């Protein structure tokens, strides 16, 4: 317990997200041309996620967030796009760089923003161009405290 | 990894710095321009979308391209300056876009020479465009800015 | 940022249950007896919980949890009620104690059990037999908060 | 609120200490005690339920009741120990239940001055209890529990 905790709480400060994110190939994710059947439904139902990454074409290009809560008044008859469905509430985005220091994500995560942020680097190995590594979430922060 | 069209307001003028589309995310692409009040976009990369749907609805689009990662040449700056401001003296209050590749790049470069012409200091410029959009400018072409003084266009 | 955190990593070994838990009024649950019906379903949709205690009769009286995975696969024309939904999938209930000290229930937590437990204390005022006294519920993100915080 | 049924074995004597059901909750009720191997159950508390058919299931319930939370009066204590005595002989490895109205109080009571009773000291009698079910007996109960002497009557 306590004295792991501790040194997680100030190794908060010389971890940055690049450590403890998942990578985009594994995240649990939508185009949005996908298309509210009861199948989606259910397998959303089971993933256990609460808020999934909405992107348009390519995987690493994020549009909105989907929150479970959301869906609650969607019926599944009508087959509706997540497109539409997904500004029917304005979710935030929440950006964030790779060599951002974990405890300053942290102090973002409970300044209200999503508790899924989004993880960009700048590359430059021609125009510099932002490049997706994957997503961080505020329990991925709590596990480096927690263990 | 295309990032979402940011606004650089200083002057009473208004730029949006946006990525190239696909036809397909085009909707989408024309609707910002719409909510931003854009009736003009300055393509500077590639031609990859069709502009016919776009000045259908209204927004005239500019072909100027010079390429990936290089500074503006004086062709180029000259009629991006004189463009500013005869679109920004028809109507005042709308947005110019810009955009090459991923807006972060050479269309930053011209917005900021941009306000450098509007007698922002260099430093501010890059400042300014840099808070918003972070690591945008490269190599050669801040090499290029500083390099770069105004008399005062704009 | 740290400093809070430490201090709350700290004192994780003296704060008990009972006061950064959600007493029982505030809760969200679900009488047995209740019906999946579309509307209900919603409900539980938008309420933004995955795991509800399901009582029976009382509020103080908590015989299951319903999880928000498990209702993936119930049609809700079929309109059930909740009791046999919950014996499905009989998911354990957790029950703590109000003085436990909260880095314990951190470690109850920390391998399998649900990360809702219940609160009961005994009472002993005034003189007939002592009685369990149901509380309310704490949450795993109570105690987060209380480090985080 | 009413709490799962424990198990208190020493000595190879075996006790349950349960609530008073409803018998909404009778099926059940009657399952932990032929899970748990109990063949008689003694009542302490206010008649609520029918026992006929646990004693179709051949289980006898038993019923000395005295008041919320009070010690045993005396006759109840001698006929515990007694009717206990009988029961480990009937046969040895079965259980005896004992409930008042949720287990934690009476009941509680009468499986300690019968762990006394069977000559395992007192603070070890009630602390054995309060290790399986927290804060058991009230304060009365408790005074009662340790003027009583045991003379020896359980093996």
């Amino acid at each position: 317990g306590p004295l792991n905790m501790i040194q997680g709480v100030l190794e908060l400060r010389c971890r940055t997200v690049e450590d403890v994110l998942t990578p985009l190939e594994d995240c649990f994710m939508l185009d949005a041309s996908t298309v509210l059947d009861f199948g989606v439904l259910a397998s959303i139902m089971q993933s256990g996620h609460t808020r999934i990454p909405v992107y348009e074409e390519e995987r690493s290009n994020i549009v909105d967030m989907l929150y479970l809560k959301d869906l609650a008044f969607v019926d599944p008859e009508d087959c509706t796009p997540l497109s539409t469905i997904t500004r029917f509430y304005n979710h935030p985005l929440h950006f964030v760089f790779n060599d951002t220091k974990l405890d300053a994500v942290l102090e973002e995560f409970k300044r209200g923003k999503s508790h899924l942020a989004i993880v960009q680097k700048v590359n430059n190995e021609g125009d510099p161009f932002y490049e997706v590594l994957g997503l961080v979430t505020l329990e991925d922060v709590i596990e480096e405290i927690i263990r | 990894n295309r990032p979402a069209p940011v606004e650089v307001s200083y002057k009473h003028m208004r730029f949006l710095i946006t990525h190239n589309p696909t036809n397909a995310t085009l909707s989408t692409f024309i609707e910002d321009l719409k909510k931003y009040g854009a009736t003009t976009v300055v393509r500077v990369c590639e031609v990859t979308y069709d502009k016919t749907p776009l000045e259908k609805d209204g927004i005239t689009v500019v072909d100027w391209p010079f390429d990936d990662g290089a500074p503006p040449p004086g062709k180029v700056v000259e009629d991006w300056l004189s463009l500013v401001k005869a679109k920004f003296c028809e109507a005042p209050g709308s947005c110019v876009a810009v955009h090459a590749v991923a807006g972060l790049g050479r269309a930053p470069v011209l917005v900021a020479l941009a306000l450098i012409e509007s007698g922002m200091k260099y430093e501010d410029a890059i400042q300014f465009i840099r808070q918003k959009r972070r690591g945008a400018i490269n190599s050669k072409q801040l090499t290029y800015l500083e390099k770069y003084r105004p008399k005062q266009r704009l």
